[PDB]
């Protein structure tokens, strides 16, 4: 199995031979079909592949903190409400339908 | 003028180097590293050789004793027996039945084939390096050798070339080494007078002439035979002979990055370490005014099909206009492209091709020429072979690298939704404020 850096084999008292890689397979291909893992993969695997492991879970890191925001703009939309005594929203819950729209 | 540049340290890798002057036409150089020599320094610490045990012809006596006399030989030894009574062939040697005895006695010396055949331990601590490198100038190749110390400085076809000093120090030998005939060995010797027998060392010589020896053989003697005469002798198995059936692997395959390894003198050569600093004093008279240069107008570029691989697989075809027949240096200003050719005669409204090297699956690159830039757009594809012997470093790709098509798809992934979450939340606090004042 040849290293990314070379190899050389010497055979009985014949000139050693040298072998170092070249790049892996036409397997990956750029196109509509991404195929491109296989281009990080093939070509330096283990690294710009395990950099997109960590792109996924930062990008659902955000998604997350999205959700977050999502949830606090809810309970900070109702608190305001907090059950006024006047206890009417004809135009923000009947329109905005920011949380538990069923009522009003 | 004076143009200094570092490139790594390899061998039968071309290296462009693009020096560049105002006022005239810039020019690039090609380097390729023929081969670089590392001498390190040479200790003699000693030398050994097999070993020959005289033992002269003992002495016998009847009705009386002999008598030890002490010699101030190596491991000289001696012993006496009583009661022995040899037979010759043609009867016993004598008539005394038991009153009779035997005196015998041995050295060991060193043998004449140690002046062709031996093995020497030196010390070998520091060494110096020296090189050959082939340059392209004025349109040919040509040879130059110096120390790859930063010291030397060589004139060659009017210009002043200084290489060196190596940017590492390290070395594939060792303080102490073992010299067969044409074998090295990184081994630590036991110390001069301290051999151990049956080991490497078990005989010792300051060098292969000087008569003064040292040895440790253990040579003890034993009663004869009863009815023969005759000298046994318990002399020790010679530790260096046996040494060279267990030698081992020589330093030339254990040596990391290879180095190749030579004798009389000693040197490691072609290994791949570290990177070289060249400063190169070129006078004017190569230079060029950039007015004798040709113009060039009207660039267009083209890949009609390109392959990433070892080799020159990019080939990329141009369309050039120019005011008149002229030479034209041509280079990548981009690393991570290689281009075989160095310059080319273009006579004006025309075109030409060059055969490149890349390692990007898309190529997008500049290119330079009578100091004019072109782009080239290209994607290349995967060749078939996986591994390739002879070495080609020119297509180096760092950790960053071009997603190609795919780069506009994490372009269209980068977008996320903090911009409309922070939004709300600047909503939310706002409203907020007419009871959030400060807090
Ligand atoms: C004779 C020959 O071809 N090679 C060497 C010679 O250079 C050397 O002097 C000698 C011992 O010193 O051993 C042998
Ligand atoms: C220089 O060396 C290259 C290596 O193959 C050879 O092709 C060329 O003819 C040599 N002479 C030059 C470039 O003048």
């Amino acid at each position: 199995t040849v290293p990314t850096e070379g190899l050389e084999v010497t055979w009985g008292n014949n000139e050693p031979y040298k072998y170092w890689p070249q790049m892996s397979t036409n397997g990956t291909a750029h196109g509509h079909p991404h195929e491109i893992i296989l281009y990080y993969y093939e070509l330096y695997p283990t690294m710009t592949v395990v950099i997109v492991s960590v792109a996924s879970f930062v990008l659902l890191s955000m998604v997350g903190t999205a959700v977050g925001m999502c949830v606090c703009a809810r309970r900070r939309c109702i608190t305001p409400y907090e059950l006024t005594p006047g206890a009417t929203v004809p135009f923000l819950l009947s329109l905005l339908c920011c949380v538990r729209t069923t009522k009003a | 003028y004076e143009h200094v540049t570092v490139i790594p340290n390899t061998v039968g890798v071309p290296y462009k180097t693009l020096v560049n002057r105002p006022g005239y036409s810039p020019m690039v150089l090609e380097m390729e590293l023929q081969s670089v020599t590392l001498e390190p320094t040479l200790s003699l610490d000693y030398i050994t050789c097999e070993y020959k045990t005289v033992i002269p012809s003992p002495y016998v006596k009847c009705c009386g004793t002999a008598e030890c006399k002490d010699k101030s030989l190596p491991d000289y030894s001696c012993k006496v027996f009583t009661g022995v009574y040899p037979f010759m062939w043609g009867g016993a040697y004598c008539f005394c039945d038991a009153e009779n005895t035997q005196l015998s006695e041995a050295h060991v010396e060193k043998s004449e084939s140690c002046k062709t055949e031996f093995a020497s331990a030196y010390r070998a601590h520091t060494a110096s390096a020296s090189a050959k490198l082939r340059v392209l100038y004025q349109g040919n190749n040509i040879t130059v050798a110096a120390y790859a110390n930063g010291d030397h400085a060589v004139t060659v076809k009017d210009a002043k070339f200084v290489v060196g000093p190596m940017s590492s120090a390290w070395t594939p030998f060792d303080n102490k080494i073992v010299v067969y005939k044409g074998d090295v060995y990184n081994m630590d010797y036991p110390p001069f007078g301290a051999g151990r027998p049956g080991q490497f060392g078990d005989i010792q010589s300051r060098t292969p002439e000087s008569k003064d020896v040292y040895a440790n053989t253990q040579l003890v003697l034993q009663r004869p035979a009863a009815g023969t005469v005759h000298v046994p002798y318990s002399q020790a198995p010679s530790g260096f002979k046996y040494w060279l059936k267990e030698r081992g692997a020589s330093l030339q395959h254990t040596a990391p990055f290879g180095c190749q390894i030579a004798t009389n003198p000693v040197r490691a050569v072609n290994c791949a370490v570290g990177n070289i600093p060249i400063s190169i004093d070129i006078p004017d008279a190569a230079f060029t005014r950039v007015v004798d240069a040709p113009s060039v107008t009207d660039m267009s570029c083209e890949v009609p099909a390109c392959t990433h691989s070892s080799d020159f697989g990019g080939v990329a075809i141009i369309k050039y206009t120019a005011s008149k027949k002229g030479k034209c240096a041509v280079h990548s200003m981009t690393n991570a492209v290689t281009i075989r050719e160095a310059d080319v005669e273009v006579e004006g409204n025309s075109q030409l091709q060059i055969s490149f090297s890349t390692a990007l699956a898309s190529a997008e690159f500049r290119v330079q020429v009578c100091s004019t830039q072109v782009h080239c757009a290209a994607a290349c594809h995967p060749p078939k072979d996986h591994i390739v012997n002879y070495p080609a470093s020119h297509t180096t790709l760092g950790v960053q690298d071009i997603s190609t098509t795919a780069m506009s798809w994490v372009q269209k992934i980068t977008g996320g939704v903090g911009l409309i979450v922070a939004v709300a939340a600047l909503i939310l606090i706002v409203v907020l404020c007419v009871s959030f004042s400060r807090h």
